[PDB]
């Protein structure tokens, strides 16, 4: 119906500023340290 | 049919102890979420207002 020339334009619907705009195509119209390894009774205990 | 978690608490927490283990277990579990899907190009494709041979006969003729 309304395919024109070989285009399938048929599978289409059918029935501020206050600009317009055109239907169909739209534009303007833990862990803490233990006492080794901390460096002391590694040079102390003069027992 | 909302969400979508196993819904079964034994096979959960017998899920949970095997995975602290290392071990698997037959049952499967997936993570809670909600039920549904979005199958896009699964729906809406692209339409052809176009015939088949209607571009390259326009630019045949130039338009």
């Amino acid at each position: 119906x309304x395919x024109x020339x070989g285009r399938x334009x048929x599978x289409x619907p059918x029935x501020x500023x206050t600009x317009x705009v055109t239907x169909l195509x739209x534009x303007x119209x833990r862990x803490y340290l233990r006492f080794h390894x901390x460096x002391y009774x590694x040079x102390x205990x003069x027992x | 049919p909302i969400v979508t978690e196993q819904p079964s608490a034994e096979i959960r927490e017998a899920y949970i102890e095997n995975f602290a283990k290392g071990e698997h277990i037959s049952a499967i579990v997936p993570g809670q979420s909600i039920s549904g899907t979005l199958e896009l190009s699964a729906q809406f494709r692209v339409p052809r207002y176009h015939s088949k041979n209607s571009f390259q006969q326009a630019l045949q003729m130039k338009a």
